[PDB]
């Protein structure tokens, strides 16, 4: 790719933002929980009529990690703020992914999309509502999406690189 | 808990954990194949702690147990 865009994938332990990552660049579900330390991907993709080369940085969710995270976030362009529709704490969390970013980036002009993982389970507990307000409260979009059937995967992470060259 | 770093091709990192009876083609087996890399291309090294040596060229079959906690590197061959 000519140009290149470093993305974040950002939020809780266990939203899915390692599934989320591994459908962009490899199509493929996985279905184990393997918890991140740290990960770092590169995938090259046309994204309106551009050829993009997309760094993707994805983090640890688990807090004992967030000095890693932090570095990460440090060198990001973009971030996707992932929760899950089972999980209200990681919704509520993202207020808190957030303030990390605008205190990383020294910036509270940074991009950022809101996504929202997992629309394939029963059950679902943060509604539609709750999620879009959330957005709009921030002005970011919102994506809906499962890493299981790949819904929405290309929607976040083309979101994102849009709101970055919106930024530039 | 028990994991190894290890940086790779075309810039990028991963920390991989280690379980019991795992080869180190096995533990690194994931993080190549998503990123359409294939074990039979690459050379791994285990990276040192002192300049003065040589950093170590392992074999696939090195047990990833006896590689906790250190830092390798897998380039293309
Ligand atoms: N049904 C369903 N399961 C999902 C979805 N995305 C992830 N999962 C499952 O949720 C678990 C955690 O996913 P993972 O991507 O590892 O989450 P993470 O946010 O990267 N965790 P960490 O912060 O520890 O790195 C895995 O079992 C995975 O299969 C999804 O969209 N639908
Ligand atoms: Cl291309
Ligand atoms: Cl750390
Ligand atoms: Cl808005
Ligand atoms: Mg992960």
């Amino acid at each position: 790719g000519m140009t290149e865009y470093k993305l974040v994938v950002v939020g809780a332990g266990g939203v899915g933002k390692s599934a989320l990552t591994i459908q962009l660049i490899q199509n493929h579900f996985v279905d184990e929980y393997d918890p991140t330390i740290e990960d770092s991907y590169r995938k090259q993709v046309v994204i309106d009529g551009e050829t993009c080369l997309l760094d993707i940085l994805d983090t640890a969710g688990q807090e004992e990690y967030s000095a890693m995270r932090d570095q990460y976030m440090r060198t990001g362009e973009g971030f996707l703020c992932v929760f899950a529709i089972n999980n209200t704490k990681s919704f509520e969390d993202i207020h808190h992914y957030r303030e990390q970013i605008k205190r990383v980036k020294d910036s509270e002009d940074v991009p950022m999309v809101l996504v929202g993982n997992k629309c394939d389970l029963p059950s679902r507990t943060v509604d539609t509502k709750q999620a879009q307000d959330l957005a709009r409260s921030y002005g970011i979009p919102f994506i809906e999406t499962s890493a299981k059937t790949r819904q929405g995967v290309d929607d976040a992470f083309y979101t994102l690189v849009r709101e970055i060259r919106k930024h530039k | 808990s028990n994991t190894i770093r290890v940086f790779l091709p075309n810039k990028q990192r991963t920390v991989v954990n280690v379980r019991n009876g795992m080869s180190l083609h096995d533990c690194l087996m994931k993080a190549l194949k998503v990123r359409g890399l294939q074990p039979e291309c690459c050379a791994v090294f285990r990276l040192l702690h002192e300049h003065k040596g040589k950093k170590a060229r392992l074999d696939w079959n090195t047990d990833a147990a006896s590689l906790i906690g250190e830092e390798l590197q897998v380039d293309f061959l």
